[PDB]
């Protein structure tokens, strides 16, 4: 903190929540009724959280629309991971589901309706009735195309009732570690320009996803990975980091988002040709296949030329053969947004859509009761006293390699509401707040300070536009050794260039310039660590196809029968969670590999589900 | 005797008093629409007749002079009929928008025709058949005294 | 370094801790009613007035004119005469001026009814020229 | 190539005595996106990095980009830039509100106000929280469409005289409108004690029906009907329905 003066301030609470999206705020109800001092810092009003952003759906096993069973969810889920997952914390979620969406109605959540006046459910990529022999599923409870917005707003309202006390546009700095433990948060109020410690038993990190470190994106521009960010600078390793999912249906030009909804209705993808494409790459589920079988399935009929445009180089979304009345009665969002953004009448003409970055499987490494985690060979899972973390920043890990459609605010609500209840039951009145250590954040407020008046010859529009780019180019759907080996290389480039930086406005009080400055070194950090993690990972799971290496590789050969095979070493396959650590000063990172929990949680209540071929 | 929000909301006002913040343009950079326009209007003429009523009430009772020798005086000026007539014009028109637009808003009151086109409609309407409504009273006994004037 | 004061929570309003002690305030609501009502009735007087004059028109125009003037500027004073531009004194002047506008409105017209042409005479002979 | 320009309002708290300004801006059309968030954001980028104001979606959905654009109260993301170049697009932030720094107004007031109507779902009979859903027909939840779409922007309020000259007591449009919400919906009990924290002549009968809201609102929705008719409510000229009975079947 050389070239400046830092008012400070100190505030002590039984957990400091950072996040006001569907995690964080589920959280903090679930503390604030149990009696805490909860604090939640959030650098926006809750309300502009990209949770509101969300369209299509909550997965739940309601019945609502055909007999279901949170099983066939389960089924799916795990399904869906690419046995990546960890079955014990896909058991939870799906389990718990049906309780948890329930409660969002009774928290006064104006879900659509069935003629009996239960909750209407949409169908959604990748899911089906009878453990994948049934029918394509109907779980996904929906606000017809604004599921999000009307969570969030509940939410949000129902936690003004529950005594969190709220610190707005706090821009969060770095965790307070204590040789292994959390004792709060560093940040920087951006009204008033002062930094804020928080004292605190827990700590809880609900920070959302880093879709902003690539060129397209569905996402906010706060996405930028701040908790992960967070938590690599406080020596926690990251996990499944080279698992960012593609959406399908994202606005050609733009970005904005169009809801798996649309095809969950009756509207399907279009080439040049007229062909109803899907049938060919899914013959069962066609349309309404997982995310990354479709956003492939595009992204080689854009290579083979049958994609559609001036440019040939984006694919049509047909919607105009449905009614106009199920248009407007459970797509009037999107209806509205392909008006403004494409100029296009939904009713009428197709809607240009081309694959783009949206959720991240990878985050913060946890247990199934969300407690954050470290990884030895040795050793194996230590948790982090103190810390926990959860939503699309968590990695739990339920989505192992590819998302389920309508499970991430599932997710966000079920380990947000896990994270109180583990929590209520941990800590007891006995234990009191912890201490700080003296020079506690001081460096924190020297990289601050350094930012801030930092006078480089790279401004910082200019650096993370590249890295962007970068991105885009070597980190997309289809990866190559040699693209991605030369990624890194650019990618380590640019993480040198961060000294050369240059900043313009100086000021303390509410300096958009200095933050998404700080953003930028966040995203750096989870930018070099998601594309070392895919360059090295030599398989092709769910959200991640190499070219050159395009088979799923696991201990045995699931294809053929299995007794009869020997069960290769750990070392030799890739059924198993990157584990990227980095030093946040000199940017070199190292790997490590963390065992897939094949367990579920009760044998009685659920078997496991062992890993088989996956096509839809 | 006030709210709880209505305390804290003056107590969150001082403050932003304190901290010398600016308060962000409005009159002078709102759009004129005829939403507030008419309003504004609605206001401004129920106002001006109070005003003259008031100004005229007290005016001629705390003076000497009475009503009938200020109409003799301006009949002494000799000012041309048109002019005369606009005079009257502005004077039935606020009398006739009030009264129009009163009901239009008494209408708004119980949510009746809120929708962005019923208020467009309703707004013309309302300020045509004032106007029409104002020459309507103004030409009419002008072309009721041309008559006497020029026909057997 | 960081050697600073121990701070406080934000300024925040709790619509539970607001829910102790507050009770609540004489509805408005039937008021609004008749404010209202009143202005719907006048809506035939108006053109009464234009076709029937004289003095018993002349009495029931002051009288109704009155209520709803006086209702009409109470509205006007209340928008325009606040405390965070006036200070608090200087306000409450503007709320007592409006009670004295209402009762001078009324002496002069009907001084203006009983001892000159009255308004409907009144508005006749602007009429004449 | 078509120059178009902007005159942004600025204004920074650090400067010693310091006044609001306004700043023109050129920016080459064919340069930048279509709408008027994609200037702001290309002038921070290549021309002045001080320049400061609120965003987060880009689809017009989170409210964080509201400020006012030739004239109106919009949300800059969803606004098409005029391509006329011949004028000058004015913006300046959510009118009469108290600035912290050049397009960022304190929306303090406007959150607190959000809290006071209690914005969320109360019952008579103690529900057991997680055990089943509450019966709603479709009739009574399409009350809440055009309600519960409110994304808390403040262009409406923003753009109310009433409330300009009286935000300290006048809840205003868009706090309103949310409070009609949590009444009007078949499942909450309190339709009764929400009414009688709007009952004072200032709270929600400082609405001289001006229309400014209904006519700015970005998001297409309509508050002075809402706030219609949360007078009659409030005269009693109007009650709420009782809930349609849940089946038994449910
Ligand atoms: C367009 C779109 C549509 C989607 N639709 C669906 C859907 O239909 N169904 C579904 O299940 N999932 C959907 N998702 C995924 C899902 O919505 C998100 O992953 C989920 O909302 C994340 O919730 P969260 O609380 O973890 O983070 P978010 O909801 O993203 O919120 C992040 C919070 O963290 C805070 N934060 C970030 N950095 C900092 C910092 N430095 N200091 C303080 N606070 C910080 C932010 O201010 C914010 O409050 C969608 C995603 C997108 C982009
Ligand atoms: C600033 C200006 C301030 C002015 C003073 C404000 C006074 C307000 C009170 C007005 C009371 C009504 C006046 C009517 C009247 O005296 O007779 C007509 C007269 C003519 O005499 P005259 O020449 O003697 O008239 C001929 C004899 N009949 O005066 C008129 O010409 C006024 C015309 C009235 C317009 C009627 C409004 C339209 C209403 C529509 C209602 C719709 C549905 C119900
Ligand atoms: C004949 C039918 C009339 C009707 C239906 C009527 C109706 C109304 C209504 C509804 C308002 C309140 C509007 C608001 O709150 O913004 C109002 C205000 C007012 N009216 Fe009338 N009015 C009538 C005649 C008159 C007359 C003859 C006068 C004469 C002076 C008058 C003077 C006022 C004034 C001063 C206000 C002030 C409040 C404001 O502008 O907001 N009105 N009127
Ligand atoms: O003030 C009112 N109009 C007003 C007064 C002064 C300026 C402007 C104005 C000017 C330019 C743009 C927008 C509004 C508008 C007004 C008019 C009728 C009813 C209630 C009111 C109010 F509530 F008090 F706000
Ligand atoms: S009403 Fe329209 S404008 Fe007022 S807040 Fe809700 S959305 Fe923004
Ligand atoms: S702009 Fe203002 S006063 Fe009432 S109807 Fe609309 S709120
Ligand atoms: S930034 Fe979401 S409203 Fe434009």
């Amino acid at each position: 903190s050389n070239i400046a003066q830092y008012k400070v301030i100190d505030h002590a609470y039984d957990v400091v929540i950072i996040g006001a999206g569907g995690a964080g705020l589920r959280a903090a109800m679930g503390l604030g009724e149990a009696g805490f001092k909860t604090a939640v810092v959030t650098k926006m009003f809750p309300t502009r959280s990209h949770t509101t952003a969300a369209q299509g759906g909550i997965n739940a096993a309601l019945g609502s629309m055909n007999p279901d069973d949170w099983k066939w969810h389960f089924y799916d889920t795990v399904k869906g991971s690419d046995w990546l997952g960890d079955q014990n914390a896909m058991h939870y979620l799906t389990r718990n589901a049906v309780e948890a969406v329930t409660e969002l109605e009774n928290f006064g959540m104006p879900f659509s309706r069935t003629p009996e006046g239960k909750i209407y459910q949409r169908s959604f990529g990748g899911q089906s009735n009878n453990y994948g022999k049934g029918g394509v599923a109907k779980r996904t409870c929906c606000v017809a195309d604004r599921t999000g917005h009307s969570m969030l707003h509940t939410l949000y309202g129902n936690s003004l009732r529950c005594h969190c006390t709220f610190f707005i546009e706090y821009f969060a700095l770095d965790l307070l570690m204590d040789k292994g433990r959390c004792v709060g948060v560093i940040a920087l109020c951006l009204e008033d320009g002062t930094i804020h410690r928080f004292r605190s038993k827990r700590t809880i990190v609900a920070t959302g996803g880093y879709g902003r470190a690539y060129f397209s994106c569905t996402t906010a521009h706060m996405n930028t990975g701040d908790g992960t960010a967070l938590a690599t600078r406080a020596g926690i390793a990251l996990e499944d980091l080279e698992f960012i999912q593609f959406h399908p249906t994202g606005i050609y030009g733009v970005g904005c988002l169009i809801t798996e909804g649309s095809r969950g209705e009756g509207g399907f993808l279009v080439n040049s040709e007229g062909e109803r494409f899907m049938e060919r790459y899914a013959p069962k589920a066609k349309d309404l296949a997982s995310r990354d079988v479709v956003s492939r399935a595009e992204t080689i009929e854009i290579m083979e030329g049958r994609g559609v445009g001036p440019e040939k180089d984006h694919i049509y979304l047909q919607l105009h053969h449905l009614p106009a009345e199920q248009l407007h009665q459970r797509l009037p969002g999107i209806s509205e947004t392909a008006k403004i953004f494409a100029g296009v009448d939904v009713t009428k003409e197709p809607i240009p859509v081309i694959p783009t970055v949206h959720y991240n499987m990878g985050g913060i490494p946890t247990n199934y009761k969300a407690q954050v985690i470290k990884y030895t060979k040795e050793g194996g899972d230590k948790i982090v006293p103190g810390l926990y973390a959860c939503g699309e920043c968590a990695c739990h890990s339920v989505h192992g390699a590819n998302r389920l459609g309508a499970n991430s605010l599932l997710d966000a609500v079920v380990f947000g509401r896990a994270c109180s209840i583990n929590i209520k039951e941990e800590l007891k009145p006995d234990e009191k707040i912890p201490e700080l250590p003296e020079g506690a954040g001081e460096e924190s407020i020297a990289n601050l300070d350094a930012v801030r008046y930092a006078n480089g010859d790279v401004p910082t529009a200019e650096l993370r536009l590249t890295m962007q780019k970068t991105m885009q180019k070597h980190a997309g759907v289809f990866r190559r050794g040699d693209i991605l080996a030369e990624g890194v290389k650019k990618m380590m480039d640019l993480f040198k260039e961060l000294k050369r930086l240059k900043t313009t406005d100086r000021s303390l009080i509410w300096n958009s310039d200095l933050t998404e400055s700080l953003e930028l070194q966040n995203l750096m950090l989870n930018a070099t660590q998601t594309i070392v993690a895919a360059e090295n990972r030599k398989e092709s799971r769910g959200a991640h196809a190499r070219d050159d290496f395009p088979k799923r590789e696991d201990e045995y050969d699931y294809s053929k029968p299995i007794e009869g095979q020997t069960k290769r070493p750990f070392e030799k396959h890739w059924r198993k969670h990157t584990l990227t650590k980095q030093d946040p000063r000199t940017g070199h990172i190292t790997l490590d590999y963390r065992p897939v929990i094949d367990k579920t949680l009760d044998p009685a209540e659920v078997d496991w589900i062992p890993p088989i071929i996956r096509s839809y | 005797e006030k709210t709880p929000i209505q305390v804290w909301g003056w107590d969150y006002l001082m403050r932003q008093r304190a901290l010398k913040r600016p308060i962000a343009p409005h009159l002078t950079i709102y759009k004129p629409q005829m939403t507030w326009m008419v309003s504004g209007l609605h206001r401004v003429t129920g106002c001006a007749m109070a005003g003259t009523l008031l100004i005229g009430g007290v005016g001629f009772s705390v003076l000497p002079l009475d009503f009938t020798t200020f109409v003799e005086f301006i009949r002494g000026l000799g000012i041309p009929w048109v002019i005369l007539d606009t005079f009257k014009f502005i004077i039935a028109f606020p009398i006739a928008f009030h009264t129009l637009n009163g009901i239009r808003f008494i209408g708004f009151d119980m949510a009746k025709g809120t929708d962005i086109p019923s208020i467009y409609r309703g707004a013309y309407l309302v300020l045509g058949l004032a106007a029409l409504i104002s020459l309507a009273v103004v030409v009419y006994p002008r072309w009721e005294r041309h008559k006497k004037a020029t026909l057997p | 370094t960081s050697a600073a004061v121990t701070g406080a929570a934000p300024p925040q309003f709790d619509p539970i801790a607001a829910e102790k002690g507050f009770k609540p305030l004489h509805s408005h609501g039937t008021l609004f009613k008749i404010e209202r009502y009143f202005a719907a009735a006048m809506v035939p007087l108006i053109p009464a007035a234009y076709f029937i004059h004289g003095r018993e028109m002349d009495l029931c125009l002051a009288l109704a004119l009155t209520l709803h003037v006086h209702w009409g500027v109470w509205g006007v004073v209340n928008d325009y005469g606040r405390p965070f531009v006036l200070g608090d004194t200087l306000a409450a002047a503007v709320r007592v001026g409006a009670y004295i506008f209402t009762a001078c409105l009324l002496a002069g017209l009907l001084y203006f009814n009983e001892h000159d042409v009255g308004l409907t005479r009144a508005f006749e002979m602007v009429w004449e020229l | 190539k078509r120059i178009k320009t902007f005159e942004i309002y600025r204004f920074n708290p650090e400067e010693p005595g310091a006044k609001p300004k306004l700043q023109k801006f050129d920016v080459d059309l064919d340069k930048c996106g279509t709408m008027v968030l994609d200037a702001l954001i290309k002038i921070k980028n290549e021309v002045d990095p001080t320049l400061t104001f609120r965003r987060s979606c880009r689809e017009g959905i989170c409210g964080s980009c509201a400020m006012n654009i030739a004239g109106e109260n919009t949300l800059a993301c969803i606004c098409n830039i005029d391509q006329n170049t011949s004028k000058t697009t004015k913006i300046y932030p959510l009118p009469h509100m108290f600035v912290i720094k050049d397009l960022v107004p304190d929306m303090n007031l406007f959150y607190a106000q959000y809290a006071s109507i209690q914005p969320w779902l109360q019952k008579k009979t103690k529900i057991n929280l997680g055990e089943k859903q509450q019966y709603q027909s479709i009739k009574e939840q399409e009350k809440l469409d055009g309600l519960y779409e409110c994304i808390l922007c403040a262009c409406c309020s923003a753009s109310c005289p009433s409330y300009w000259w009286n935000a300290d007591k006048y809840l205003g449009p868009a706090v309103l409108m949310q409070a009609y919400r949590w009444i009007i919906d078949s499942r909450d009990d309190s339709a009764a004690e929400r009414l009688a924290r709007m009952q004072d002549g200032f709270s929600a009968f400082k609405c001289h029906t001006i229309m400014n809201c209904t006519k700015t609102c970005p998001k297409h929705l309509n508050p002075a009907r809402a706030i219609g008719e949360i007078k009659m409510l409030l005269t009693k000229m109007k009650t709420k329905p009782a809930p349609l009975p849940t089946p038994a079947n449910f």
